């Protein structure tokens, strides 16, 4: 690694030292001659090394074998991949193969038909610390989609959505799932806790990247069975609901049902729902009349002192004061009481 | 379906035509399964024996394993699996019996054939003694796991102890590659002894007619060849489970005599790496759990080898704190022995062994403010990702907790108000107290109630120790403590507690006021932080 210009006659019998130490008997100093021969091949007959590096090994040389392949692969294409394909006919011995079709994939997109079968084996491996390797294999399926570019690709996204439904890294996988959908799902949302809200979060993400109006009528039945994390999911749901309202009578019923949910809150999630409702809809003053009575009891509890809820209620009172401009006398009196408070 | 249309047309050449079509159909229902089961009976009829060939008989096992890899369905399969496992079973036949036992494990996962397979395993274990005399066995390893799995899956009440008598009558006695292949059969016996280990300590008892049960283990840690590292890992986990139940632990103070449980069992460098934090933890809790039958030759051999892991910065971190906690809970046998001064000369080795761990903690502090081994090319394991600042605070917090309980046990080990506060210290023994005061002061540089809690633990260790020999420790380390007290004002709490309403107030205040009269001339000339500390 440091002195390739030392000599060349000593380079002739490196193999007389290194390949002699292949025939040892342990499992660590046998492997350590596979790595020191991978630095020498990667400078300037090389078939027998990398056909045995990916062979059936125990879980002892996990970090040991992987460093011997990553330093070998950029000279391998210089000197084809049937031997990686031949070991797929014979699990735990796949992850050594998977990590070399993970990093240097500039040439890997040649026969990707086995990569689709490996993507089918990726979901079989998804069913643990290898889940991070499976998410890396899930990112490899997005990478192979970025390397190759069928109907199995939509089926692979269905297993990836089920992998997200089985659950950080999944948020990055859901962002990768959003990019893959842009490049049965409503029935999967109807079939499915917090991951089902995340499945509802990905359903609105797939809806973004008319027909959305009739789907909102089905989603109104979905939102009726649903209405913190539920408030965060409804915040993404109201952004999908108001996007179709930005461009009929079904939208008035969904606004009235959420106003009934705002009446059911009168707890803080309805104020969070009303802030999202007033974010892109002009007329909400009818629900704001009982909400001002609820915010007056909320300001009385806030003045007696849930700091995030009181700040949101103050933001709700900030939104209600812009909308009110006939309880302006009682609202200004509580505002002066809040101004006189600590 | 389409798999039957491609296979009936394809019904060395046609075996490759059938196996590639079956592997593609497996990559792609019950009618094709029963049709392939009829084709499997014709495939297993021709050449059922092997004689390890490079011919289509191995490819016949490849298509048979392809039928095993895909999935009277179970009745005709188990009859065919028992028929293939009937011929060429108790000899070196092939690896097809491993695929047959795996198919039998898949069939049993979903009853009379299991009793016949256990009878076939018992006779093969009986014929294993004649095969061992022939070389004076890989199917025995596969039959050991499959039988246990089937028993766990269904019922095992009376036939389990019936095969255990065959397992009690198993192998117990004993070219270089053929001897290693015979040792590979002996390596199969260690995996077979894991089935003897799992039955003997899981839930209930068994046929207890066995007294050489430790003799079949302490022998097998010695003659196990160190090539296969995982063979010794499960053999260490065999003894890790047996030494957890109480009725089997009492058998060990026999002819082992706690003497063959040292580290001449971790032979190879491939086992020297990671099998040592396992080979140390099984003997640390076992020594703590017994605490009896210990001649003081053993008590010295256990207190020596388990502080040469504490001062070893090549093992780990969490196995250094495990090796410290052992010497803490071992004090109840060392202190409660006779007062021959062996209760004191053993406790000062441990206080030395904690002194030489606080010393290595202080070498790496300026390095935080040979530590570069990550630039080495051939990395031999997963590199550690833990930081240095949090765990060094965690090690010092734990080792100061263990240290106070040992120094309370120093209060009772006094030589002939004796044995209460006064004790005789030799000059070879007061020199290791001066390096405990010096390193505990210096290891508070890793800094506030958290560090002020350790200053209570540090000072209270030094209150109850012989105030004729406390006027000597604090006198030599007062010019050293004043130097650390300039850059750290938190260390001012230490002399504040040493005179706070205790038995040292009448002597420490006279030592301190002799010190500050010397620095009285050097008060008008120093800068602020030295003059602030001096009037404090």
């Amino acid at each position: 690694k440091g002195a390739p210009t030392a000599l060349t006659d000593m380079r002739k019998d490196i193999i007389k030292f290194s390949w002699n130490y292949i025939k040892l008997d342990d499992n660590t100093s046998k492997q350590a001659a596979y790595v020191v021969t991978a630095y020498f091949i990667s400078r300037f007959l090389t078939t027998r090394i990398f056909v045995a590096l990916l062979r059936c090994h125990q879980i002892d040389t996990r970090y040991l074998v992987k460093q011997a392949l990553e330093l070998l692969a950029p000279v391998l294409s210089e000197r084809w991949l049937k031997w990686p394909r031949r070991v797929l006919s014979e699990t735990q011995v796949a992850n050594i193969y998977q990590l070399i079709v993970k990093f240097p994939d500039l040439f890997y997109p040649a026969r990707d038909h086995f990569i689709p079968n490996i993507i089918t084996a990726m979901g079989k491996l998804t069913v643990l610390e290898n889940q991070q390797l499976a998410i890396d294999l899930a990112e490899l399926i997005l990478k192979w989609e970025t390397k190759l570019p069928f109907a199995q690709r939509e089926a692979c996204v269905t297993f990836l959505i089920r992998y997200i439904c089985i659950s950080e890294l999944g948020k990055r996988a859901l962002n990768i799932l959003y990019e893959l959908l842009g490049p049965v799902k409503l029935q999967f949302f109807e079939r499915f806790l917090l991951g089902y809200c995340l499945n509802a979060l990905e359903v609105l993400a797939v809806a973004l990247k008319t027909w959305i109006i009739e789907n909102v009528s089905y989603l109104q039945k979905l939102l009726e069975k649903c209405l913190q994390d539920i408030q965060e999911i409804l915040q993404k749901v109201l952004g999908i609901i108001l996007e179709a309202i930005n461009k009929e009578d079904e939208p008035e019923e969904v606004t009235n049902f959420i106003s009934l949910i705002v009446n059911i809150i009168g707890v803080a999630a309805g104020v969070s729902l009303c802030w999202t409702l007033s974010l892109y809809r002009p007329n909400a003053l009818d629900s704001l009349l009982p909400s001002i009575m609820r915010t007056f009891n909320k300001l009385c509890r806030d003045h007696i002192a849930e700091f995030e809820a009181k700040v949101t209620t103050n933001l709700l009172e900030k939104i209600l004061n812009l909308c009110a401009a006939d309880q302006r006398r009682v609202f200004l009196s509580l505002l002066a009481q809040l101004i006189d408070r600590s | 379906v389409v798999q039957l249309d491609d296979f009936a047309t394809r019904l060395y050449q046609s075996k490759h035509s059938v196996l590639s079509e079956i592997c593609d159909s497996l990559e792609t229902y019950e009618y094709f399964l029963k049709s392939l089961i009829p084709l499997f009976i014709d495939v297993l009829k021709e050449v059922p024996v092997s004689f390890v060939a490079n011919s289509p008989e191995n490819k016949l096992r490849n298509i048979t394993l392809e039928i095993l890899h895909r999935i009277d369905a179970l009745q005709a399969y188990s009859n065919e699996i028992v028929d293939t496992l009937m011929d060429l079973l108790k000899v070196e036949n092939e690896l097809n019996g491993i695929l047959c036992m795996k198919a039998i494990t898949t069939l049993h996962k979903t009853q009379e054939k299991v009793h016949p397979f256990i009878d076939i395993v018992i006779e093969i274990y009986s014929n294993i003694p004649q095969v061992v005399e022939e070389q004076f066995s890989k199917q025995l390893a596969q039959a050991m796991f499959s039988f246990k799995t089937l028993a766990e899956s269904p019922i095992t009440m009376v036939s389990l102890y019936s095969s255990y008598k065959e397992l009690a009558a198993s192998s117990l006695g004993n070219n270089r590659a053929n001897y290693g292949e015979f040792i590979i059969g002996q390596v199969k016996a260690a995996s077979f002894l894991a089935y003897l280990f799992i039955r003997r300590q899981a839930q209930t008892f068994l046929e207890p007619y066995q007294q050489a049960i430790p003799d079949i283990i302490i022998r097998l840690l010695q003659d196990c060849p160190s090539e296969l590292s995982a063979a010794r890992k499960e053999l260490l986990h065999a003894t890790r489970h047996i030494l957890s139940t109480d009725f089997r632990k009492m058998f060990i103070p026999k002819i082992d005599l706690l003497f063959d449980l040292r580290v001449l069992i971790g032979e190879g460098f491939t086992a020297y790496e990671t099998l040592r934090p396992l080979a140390y933890s099984t003997v640390a809790d076992f020594i703590h759990n017994v605490r009896d039958h210990l001649t003081p030759a053993q008590l010295w051999k256990s207190v020596s080898i388990y502080c040469k892991n504490l001062q070893d910065d090549s093992l780990a971190l969490t196995v250094q704190i495990m090796s410290a906690k052992l010497l803490l809970n071992l004090i109840e046998k060392i202190m409660r022995s006779e007062s021959k001064t062996e209760s004191r000369q053993l406790l000062m080795v441990i206080i030395d062994a904690y002194t030489k761990r606080f010393k290595m903690l202080n070498s790496r502090y300026n390095g935080i403010m040979m530590s570069l081994q990550e630039y080495l090319p051939i990395q031999v394991s997963v590199p550690p990702e833990i930081d240095l600042l949090k765990d060094s605070r965690y090690l010092f917090k734990t080792l100061m907790t263990f240290l106070k309980t040992i120094m309370i046990g120093l209060k009772n080990s006094n030589p002939p108000n004796w044995n209460e506060t006064a004790r005789g210290f030799s000059n070879e023994d007061i020199n290791i107290l001066k390096s405990l005061f010096r390193e505990c002061i210096l290891a508070l540089r890793f800094f506030t109630k958290e560090e002020k809690d350790l200053m209570e633990i540090f000072a209270t260790m030094f209150i109850h120790i012989d105030p004729a020999s406390f006027n000597e420790i604090v006198r030599e380390e007062l010019p050293f403590m004043y130097k650390q007290m300039l850059d750290f004002a938190s260390l001012l709490h230490i002399p504040q507690f040493f005179l706070a309403s205790v038995i040292t107030s009448s002597s420490f205040s006279g030592i301190l006021i002799t010190f500050l009269k010397s620095k009285l001339v050097d008060l008008g000339e120093v800068n602020i932080i030295k003059s602030n500390i001096l009037i404090r």
